[PDB]
RNA sequence: AUGUGGAUUAAUUCGAUGCAACGCGAAGAACCUUACCUGGGUUUGACAUGCACAGGACGCCGGCAGAGAUGUCGGUUCCCUUGU
RNA sequence: CUCAUGUUGCCAGCACGUUAUGGUGGGGACUCGUGAGAGACUGCCGGGGUCAACUCGGAGGAAGGUGGGGAUGACGUCAAGUCAUCAUGCCCCUUAUGUCCAGGGCUUCACACAUGCUACAAUGGCCGGUACAAAGGGCUGCGAUGCCGUGAGGUGGAGCGAAUCCUUUCAAAGCCGGUCUCAGUUCGGAUCGGGGUCUGCAACUCGACCCCGUGAAGUCGGAGUCGCUAGUAAUCGCAGAUCAGCAACGCU
């Protein structure tokens, strides 16, 4: 993810249309979750730091 | 009549319970009627991921959202209880919702 | 992949959860700013061995909790590191804060400070068959513990080539989710590229 | 029968009947008949002249059907092959203009199944 | 099945008429998983062979089964860089699930409109020996009888 | 006050029983208006045949999840377990039949990898 | 209907290829995502840190010229204190 | 199964409802909701078993002998994949291989292979009537009743950060009646013409959806090849999610 495409990412855009989450840790154009803000194996990583409120494993 | 409606707002169950329980030692010491912690339907939301970058798709790992909730209708509001509520200091792990 | 993560596996039974708060719309906002002072902290603070952290936040206050082998350059007399700190959160807009440290009991059986002791040896000069039988012996030394396990993955020594290699003594009941199981890794610095250290430890069980 | 041109169908349901014409389908088969009074269930073998000339009229009032259509949609093709628009390039190319999956499918405007 | 018998379903009885068999004719008429249309199916093809007969419904399907029951089944064994057909005898049990399954696939295909009437037809060709069912018994037959030697193995 | 219940593919229904006649209210519509399925009116009717104490008891029923093969087994199951919870004298006839045993057997889990259930993608080695 | 080889185009970005790639990244391409092309510039910089040389401005709201990014002109102007 | 336990959730049993229904006063007698506990441990019997492990059969019980399904990948293999998540050693550009928009391409297209949907039709299509599920999402979002539109959709907008309010009282097959009598067909849906909406600064490449015209191919399939032993196979609907729309038949 190059600098220059998460500074233009953040900032305001000139057309509400030009918005996208780009997760923060690691600014991935795919394979973002909204509600936990974050890209997908930088949510799996997280996870097993297990410091999030709610994320454990499924199983039934 | 008036009725003050308390939503337990949090995941753990032990912490829900702990919660419970002070609410209601609080309530039956300052002698207002209530009911109990009423159980209510845990919202279980499940996330699915792949376990792997790039491809792999057949391997994923598991989540869930496992939230409990309580309903304690405590009839009677007495005033010096809903102090004793308000002054009340709870874990951070449950939310209080006073309705 | 081989191993998941013990941590992550046993985070409902055995092991318990380094943050708790449970609110919605801005869980989003709650994330971001745990990811960037854990990442801020963790650039700052490396001659202290940070070995957990812990987040409880109701409304606007949030509580952090460390864990360290010693505070003394956690926390300065006077407080140098104690009031910088605060600056950063402060900056970071934390609202209302405050930062509570805590001493580990056996530094010897943690998972992170062990394996970031021996890390920085081998990153200095001691060799992984010198830093690593240390490591074992200092472990098994403490009655607490009696199963761990350590590996270490790289280039080993400089070699153009990446050895696969570990040493066990004991029981890791790793596919018994009643053990008392402890992860922990870092990735080391070398001049010549990167290697990964993945450590296992086993305290005990709980029955109930 | 016979209807403008179009054989009337000797014994089927005139909702289908009626579709068998060029300018109409089951919905305006079924709202035709709703406007007439006609019902939707009988056979060919009560047809009446009549009924054939009212159908008429208000077929030749309400609607445009077959050669009109063949000129007006020539007409229109043309035109916009004529003005060089990319529906135009695609008609003449003899490939999709709504920009389907021309690659795997369109065998439709391809062609039957040709091997190289 | 490597360890043993797979335990076998004790399926519910017809309350109309309480035979097991015509139980097992409407699972087999079963597609898609819709019971409630194959028993209406069913009952519509064995109404309509009453009327056509006028016999007792049981009777004349008990006839049809008897008479379309096989009682011998062959199978193959390859040994000596060839294939071999070899026989072996069946129980009722097998009998009556050939029986059945080939009624039913062979009823599938006639184009007289209506499979509902094709049942009813098919029924009352068997019993009368004219069935395809009938016609499917007796070229199977005549591959079974062909060969009774190879019964030496005895596989 | 008598009372039962069923539990099984989602297939939930709370019984009442009376010893009076055998009229059938399901959901305040008759079982012969209800569901007019010949094999769900042989499944519900079994158990009371079984007992061989036909049109000596009314229903109260009240269904909850599946479909109408859910619903009329739910429903049968609890007639014959309520058949016991009244009069426990017929349970070795009763589980002999075999009644009392509600089948637990539902959806299973769908697991990631696979269409449905447990069946495949079409598979192609070339 | 979409993925994949392949050919054509100024671009047809790139990665992945049997079991264990192929409605796989891609869980949504009119501008972004966009890493590729013909097409106007631009440059210690769109984007931060620190050493020097001049600044109280930076920073905020509008009009004209343009196909837009381009630049010019109008409105307000630093918080500390004599070191910054 | 026992216990605790009645609101937004239920009704045994009392009253009002009087057409709109537990709708309303009332009540745990049950599910319902989620906490604690119990229960399958060959527990007991016979046969054999080396009197040992264990098998088969029988009573009990809900299940009998890992009751069912998931998570859980042993040492290692393939220098297997991923410097385009991230970070990382070396080299390479730096006045450029960096920077922004002077728009367009990422789908294009004579052809095959990979996995699905639509069907090829009567156990069905179409037309009218008619009952049943779970789980889940909702703030610069979900979106009531109402009106205008065939229908996308517009006006207006209650209730909801939420067992409540919107996702229709969440349905489809199911059941009743009418048409179709075996047709390239009332099956069948693409392709193509003309008229609109929505998201958005702007829909030509290069979106989605609606209406009208369009009527092609196509008859269970060639060797060989996939999966499937209990709610399994098959068939139907629904929702989470990336999103502003939308190629959403895909994954879950
Ligand atoms: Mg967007
Ligand atoms: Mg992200
Ligand atoms: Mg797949
Ligand atoms: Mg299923
Ligand atoms: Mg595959
Ligand atoms: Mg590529
Ligand atoms: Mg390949
Ligand atoms: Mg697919
Ligand atoms: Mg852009
Ligand atoms: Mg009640
Ligand atoms: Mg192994
Ligand atoms: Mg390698
Ligand atoms: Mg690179
Ligand atoms: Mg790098
Ligand atoms: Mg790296
Ligand atoms: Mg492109
Ligand atoms: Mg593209
Ligand atoms: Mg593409
Ligand atoms: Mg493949
Ligand atoms: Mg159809
Ligand atoms: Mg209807
Ligand atoms: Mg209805
Ligand atoms: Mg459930
Ligand atoms: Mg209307
Ligand atoms: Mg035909
Ligand atoms: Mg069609
Ligand atoms: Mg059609
Ligand atoms: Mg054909
Ligand atoms: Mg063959
Ligand atoms: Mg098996
Ligand atoms: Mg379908
Ligand atoms: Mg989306
Ligand atoms: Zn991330």
């Amino acid at each position: 993810a190059k600098k220059a495409l998460v500074h233009k990412a953040n900032k305001k855009p000139k057309f509400a249309v030009r918005a996208y989450t780009r997760c923060n840790k690691c600014g991935r154009p795919h394979s973002v979750y909204r509600k936990f803000g974050l890209c997908r194996i930088c949510l799996r990583e997280m996870a097993h730091a297990g410091e999030l409120p709610g994320v454990q494993k499924s199983s039934w | 009549g008036q009725k003050i409606r308390i939503r337990l707002k949090a995941y753990d169950h032990e912490a829900i319970d702990a919660s419970a329980r002070k609410i209601v030692e609080t309530v039956t010491r300052t002698g207002a009627s209530v009911v109990g912690p009423v159980p209510l339907p845990t919202e279980k939301n499940v996330y699915c991921v792949i376990r792997s970058p790039h491809k792999y798709k057949d391997s994923r790992e598991h989540f869930e959202m496992r939230t409990h909730k309580r309903l304690i209708d405590i009839l009677d509001p007495t005033p010096k209880t809903v102090d004793a509520l308000m002054r009340i200091d709870l874990p951070a792990s449950v939310d209080v919702n006073i309705q | 992949g081989q191993k998941i993560n013990p941590h992550g596996f046993r985070l409902g039974i055995t092991t318990e959860w380094k943050s708790r708060w449970y609110a919605d719309k801005q869980y989003k906002d709650y994330v971001k700013e745990d990811v960037a002072i854990r990442k801020l902290l963790a650039t700052g603070l490396e001659r202290a061995g940070i070995a957990d952290v812990e987040i409880e936040r109701t409304r606007d206050r949030v509580r952090v909790d460390i864990h360290t082998a010693r505070p003394g350059i956690v926390i300065g007399r006077r407080g140098t590191e104690a009031d910088r700190i605060r600056a950063d959160l402060e900056k970071l807009t934390g609202k209302q804060v405050q930062l509570n440290i805590l001493e580990v009991k056996n530094p010897e059986s943690q998972a992170q400070l062990v394996a970031q002791g021996v890390a920085e040896q081998l990153s200095n000069r001691v060799a992984f068959r010198r830093a690593m039988r240390k490591a074992i012996q200092s472990a098994m030394r403490q009655p607490n513990v009696k199963g761990i396990r350590v590996q270490c993955s790289g280039r080993l020594g400089g070699a153009e080539m990446s050895r696969s290699e570990f040493y066990r003594e004991g029981r890791v009941p790793l596919h018994t989710l009643r053990a008392d199981i402890d992860y922990g890794l870092y990735e080391a610095k070398t001049t010549f590229g990167r290697i990964g250290v993945k450590v296992w430890i086993y305290k005990g069980d709980i029955v109930g | 029968a016979r209807l403008v041109g179009v054989d009337l169908p000797r014994d089927k349901r005139m909702e289908i009947a009626l579709t068998y014409i060029y300018g109409i389908g089951r919905t305006r088969s079924n709202e035709i008949l709703a406007a007439t009074g006609i019902d939707k269930n009988m056979r060919t073998k009560d047809l009446t002249d009549d009924q054939v000339t009212v159908l008429r009229d208000y077929i030749e009032g309400n609607l445009k059907v077959e050669g009109d259509l063949r000129r007006e949609v020539q007409a229109d093709i043309r035109r916009k092959i004529e003005i060089g628009c990319y529906q135009g390039l695609r008609h003449r190319r003899g490939l999709p203009v709504r920009g389907q999956r021309t690659k795997t499918n369109a065998r439709t405007r391809k062609g039957p199944k040709r091997t190289i | 099945p490597r360890k043993g018998p797979a335990p076998k379903r004790p399926l519910v009885n017809d309350p109309v008429y309480g035979s097991q068999l015509v139980t097992q004719l409407v699972n087999k008429v079963l597609l898609e998983g819709k019971k409630s249309l194959a028993e209406r199916i069913v009952y519509g093809a064995l109404e309509q062979a009453r009327e056509k007969t006028g016999t007792d419904p049981v009777v004349t399907l008990k006839r049809a089964l008897d008479n379309v029951k096989p009682a011998l089944e062959v199978r193959s064994r390859r040994v000596g860089g060839a294939t071999y057909q070899v026989p072996v005898e069946v129980r009722p049990d097998r009998s009556t699930t050939l029986a059945l399954r080939w009624l039913v696939n062979f009823s599938r295909q006639r184009r007289e409109k209506t499979m509902v009437e094709r049942l009813a037809n098919e029924i009352l060709d068997a019993s009368n020996g004219l069935g395809a069912s009938v016609k499917r018994r007796e070229d199977t037959h005549k591959m079974a009888e062909a060969n009774r030697a190879f019964a030496h193995y005895r596989w | 006050p008598i009372q039962t219940v069923g539990r099984r593919k989602e297939a939930v229904v709370r019984v009442r029983l009376v010893p009076g006649t055998g009229q059938f209210n399901l959901d305040g519509r008759t079982l012969e208006n209800y569901f007019p399925n010949k094999v769900h009116q042989q499944l519900i009717k079994a158990p009371l045949v079984t007992v061989d104490r036909v049109d000596q008891f009314d229903i109260y029923a009240h269904l909850d999840g599946g479909g109408p093969s859910g619903q009329a087994g739910a429903l049968r199951l609890a007639i014959a377990r309520a058949l016991i919870l009244v009069q426990p004298e017929d349970r070795p006839a009763l589980k002999k039949a075999g009644f009392l045993t509600r089948d637990p057997r539902a959806i299973e889990r769908k697991k990631y990898g696979l269409k449905k259930a447990r069946k495949a993608p079409q598979y192609s080695k070339r």
